């Protein structure tokens, strides 16, 4: 039917909603991570 | 804006106004805030923190007493 | 109009033409590869989003093992990573992915069962090899005057794992007929984020489910 | 300049033998600071009577999360050893003097 | 008959006390926790999101039964 | 086979029964923690009140069965 | 039939029995805060009536379920 | 028929069951916090009537529906 | 039929169980409060008294109708 | 069809359901009492047997309810 | 014809969830006292001795109730 | 008829949530009991067995009993 | 008839209102224990979904058996 | 006919329950023991698994007779 | 002890109904309400007598209640201890003395013709606090002084209590308005609920083994009723200052 | 059919854990590198 149809498209924009409110806070979560990582790899060659 | 003022029998730490406290309670850490409620407690060998404008300093109680008002 | 069904059928039989649930794992881990290939490939010393999958995925199930249980984490290492990156995968592709079982022409039971049972296996060769006669410790013993339940309790180890694969089963399949219902009547999810309330619930069982393996291991550990 | 630890040797066996029955009463004796012309002796108790520092002006209830018999039992020595160092440290003013 | 009606009553009924006590022992906890200290409050608000999606679970179970019964 | 009404019945009340206490403990937990820390209403009461929109809308889900009888 | 009167008692038992306990949690924890501190009395009062009216607003709509199925 | 019988009895048994534990936690806190203040008793012990007080009103609206069966 | 039967004994087990239970946590706090600040032993005796004659009155009040059912 | 015997089972189930739960609460805090200090002692032991005998009232209805139809 | 089966059922089951959480209260009360202090040991093992004796008797009433509508 | 499985489902059933939860209570109070001082674990293990032996003697009578139903 | 419906609806249902407190209390108590200790967060964290593990269970042991009945 | 149906699900929706609110509190009192005493471990574990399974034991109990009766 | 005989039977009614109705509608309630009415205005004039600030001599017991009682509403609240001090000591000692009278000699017999025939043998007692009518009366009563107050003292804060507690989204009003609603109502089911039953057990419970067990009975039933009097007398004024607040 | 990935992803796991390792293994170099400096 064309509601069951507007709704599973509306199902996919609700996923895009919800990575747009937190994907970018997941990405700034492993840059921190892989940041601490690299100043592990920083200190060991500064040591 | 609480007047915290951590002494000793030696001599007094600080006198100065406090915006948190990191309070290592005996059951359990509490928090104390500018106009808490009224509380008084023992302290354990622990780790007690303050918040200066957001600069956290260990002072690192070994142990004693708190009385809040 | 509600029209949900179940997709139960033998693990043991041959799999059937249509094989849904075969389909759906094929599809998960057709996806699973597709990442690890994209990630495996194009993999620098400091990959972010590449990377950063396995490091707070595989390494933070590590640690965690780790702490809960040291050195017997990295024993059954396989069998927890196994349980993760699966089941959650299953549950995601089968959260209504462009299909939500329309247009044809971990749910299952015997997938279940069959994890559990590897579960179980995982308990007969590992927990207590470490004793041998560990199975048998506090079970009618000299002390089973205050240890007569022990037996009881093995029983319920053993019908821990059942419930472990009826709580994979549940829930996931709870998600697929809230999801029917919510076509059938008032459609798009619900005025609440269902899709997203089942998604997570989703992982959180997926997590769920490694942890009890783990906890599991460390109960027959001690 | 004495710290507490060195009146801590006498006061924590002058509590136990309080506790245990051994004593019932403390009391102690110091060269009171009157003046820097005189320093006479003055008596006080170690069994707090009422705390007459300044009565019970202040009147607000406090919770124990320790407990009542856990707050006093870690209390009142620590009170007693603060007396004996305040009574020692007195009298060592009075000493110099 | 009219059986149906109650069998979905009973089911949300059930299903109803449930997760509506539940959520209320959850953010009890959470506000002991927060009442005690306000400095572990993000680490005790992601385990009481966690504990209200498990009750809502538990509602969901209870619930999608009663539309269930009416298909 | 008058059976919607007791249908109805059981539902509000069985549905109403958790929220109540519900209710009860999160203002309980709340009291306490304002007895502790006053000024932070800002926040706790803003659980407060999310913990308390869950739980009504539980029991007004209840209550939706008991309008669908109706219907 | 006596469907009618069973589904009121069933009606506002159920539902009365909820908001009861609920009434008993809210003014314990509010009379342990406010023995606890009375400073915030005129806070935690406030509370405990917007608490009270939550609870007392389900125990209403069980009652007034029960009449509308008594007329 | 005898139902009535049955839905008076229900009803008095809810409307007993609810309030119960609610006045006997509601007088526990109340002599709780008696027992951490006589200073401010007087105020607790005011402010305990009407939690006892709405209680009692539930317990009543349940004795009293079922005497209205009864007639 | 015994169906009236049934309803005195629902009547009276539905309406013994919620005294019987408040009353436990009545006298449990009162003497929690004997043990700290037994200073109040009146008015605990007092508050404690008032607070379980509220419990068997709602008691009494199951027990009454009870034997209005088996009269 | 057998009504005395179900109604006699329910009424002897449900009149003894509240005692233990009751006397459970109750000695639990006399105990605790006591063990913070001895010195109540009778006083506590006074305090806690009449409260269990007011419970142990409710039981004999429970008892005696169930003997008349059993007999 | 099988209502006395399960009028057995119902009586043994409401006469084994009373004494069950009683007996779990009794038991926990007990073993925090004594974790309190040593020395009242034999004092609170016969308070233990009276609580499990209180709970027991309900339990054996219901019991020798089903057992008697057994024969 | 069922009936008998009916009477199995209530014996089975009803009388294992009470000494259920009343095993949880003992071992929790057992737990927190040995975590404030452990030099009294010896007495634990004493008190928590004989205690989870007398609510499994609440339970077992409610099984064995199921199973003299079943026959 | 509609008996299979409500059964399915006793299965469903019951068998949540425990679960949902369990859901409640571990939190409850996972919170409460890593304010007063957040150091030891990661072995709450473990022992909470150890509990999350079993009470997840007993509520999808009441939903298999839904499901199983209802087809 | 369905009413064996009735019986099952009945069985095992209070089958599925006791652990339920069991492993509610058991946890409850472990991570509080945790908090309060970090230093003690795997005793207070050991007690955790013995009394987890004790409380589950009546779990698979009403599971196992659900699955006979309905086989 | 034995209790051979005195059993004869038991018989309960909703009100009882009295004579006096051709010049004007008079039931057993009217009779006993204005029969306490009087004891109270005797009571007042005893207590009164010299009032040469006599102690003791019976008048102090009198003196002494209405203090009480005013120290209660001071305690409670003071914007209105005044005005409203008669107004909750008109409950005080008239709920108590309906209570009182219930224990009477043939409280329940009184006015009976005669188990023989029973013809129009209506009892006229019908304890007031035993009848639906005055309980209504007094809760009404209550509740219109009650929003009178409210409405004099903040009339915008009476409304604003509710209809702007919370203007944007939803508000506390609705909800609190009917509750204050409903707590008329369930004042008024209160004192109808009881002495109704105190009432109702005097007559059950003593028709079987009327030795012992009425007098347990009857001091509980005494004991809840001057509690309902106090409860109702206090939550007059916390309503009051509930709004005033 | 399950453990069709299983081991298939062992082999993405184990070339992970040598990463996980070596980044592992550099905060030890990094501790004994730093000390052998100042020593």
């Amino acid at each position: 039917t064309l509601f069951i149809a507007q709704l599973i498209n509306f199902l996919l924009l609700i996923f895009i909603l919800r990575a747009l409110l937190y994907r970018p806070v997941m990405n700034l979560l492993n840059e921190r991570t892989r940041r601490i990582e690299e100043s592990v790899r920083d200190a060991e060659k500064v040591r | 804006p609480i007047h915290l003022e951590i002494v000793t029998a030696e001599r007094v730490i600080l006198s100065d106004d406090v915006d948190m406290i990191s309070a290592p309670t005996k059951d359990g850490r509490v928090g104390i805030l500018p106009r808490h409620a009224p509380l008084m407690t023992i302290l354990e060998p622990g780790e007690l923190d303050i918040i200066k404008n957001g600069e956290r300093t260990p002072f690192a109680v070994s142990g004693g007493f708190m009385e809040v008002l | 109009h509600v029209e949900v069904a179940a997709e139960v059928i033998f693990d043991g039989i041959p799999g059937f033409p249509i094989t849904n649930s075969f389909v759906v794992a094929i599809i998960i881990d057709i996806f699973v590869i597709a990442l690890a290939v994209a990630a495996t490939r194009n993999l620098q010393m400091v990959p972010r989003g590449l990377q950063n999958v396995m490091e707070f995925i595989l390494e933070s199930l590590y640690n965690l093992f780790r702490n809960i249980n040291a050195k017997y984490v990295a024993t059954a290492f396989p069998l927890v990573a196994t349980i993760f990156l699966f089941v959650l995968f299953g549950n995601w592709f089968g959260l209504l992915p462009g299909v939500g079982s329309i247009g044809v022409c971990a749910a299952d039971l015997n997938f279940t069962f069959a994890i559990a049972v590897i579960s179980f296996v995982f308990i007969e060769y590992w927990g207590f090899r470490a004793l041998g006669p560990g199975y048998l410790k506090k079970f009618f013993n000299t002390n089973g005057i205050m240890s007569f339940v022990g037996i009881i309790e093995f029983i319920s180890e053993l019908v821990k794992p059942f419930a472990l694969a009826f709580r994979l089963f549940g829930n996931i399949f709870a998600g697929e007929v809230l999801l029917v219902v919510m076509a059938f009547l008032v459609p798009l999810l619900l005025p609440l984020p269902f899709y997203g309330f089942e998604v997570f619930v989703g992982f959180i069982q997926a997590l769920i489910f490694a942890l009890l393996t783990y906890a599991f291991l460390n109960i027959a550990v001690t | 300049a004495p710290k507490l630890e060195a009146i801590l040797g006498v006061a924590i066996s002058a509590i136990n033998g309080f506790q245990s029955g051994k004593y019932d009463e403390l009391y102690i004796i110091y060269s009171e600071f009157i003046n820097t012309l005189v320093q006479r002796p003055a008596i006080k108790q170690l069994l707090p009577v009422e705390s007459p520092d300044i009565s019970t002006t202040t009147n607000v209830d406090y919770t124990y999360e320790p407990g009542e018999e856990e707050v006093l039992n870690s209390i009142l020595p620590r009170y007693v050893e603060t007396q004996i160092y305040q009574a020692v440290l007195e009298s060592i003013a009075s000493e110099h003097s | 008959e009219g059986l149906n009606l109650v069998a979905t009553a009973l089911a949300v009924g059930l299903g109803a006390i449930g997760p509506g006590v539940g959520i209320g022992i959850i953010v009890s906890g959470a506000v002991q926790a927060i009442g005690r200290n306000p400095e572990i409050e993000n680490r005790v608000v992601t385990y009481m999101f966690i504990g209200i999606a498990f009750t809502e679970a538990l509602a969901i179970f209870g619930l999608v039964i009663a539309f269930l019964i009416g298909f």
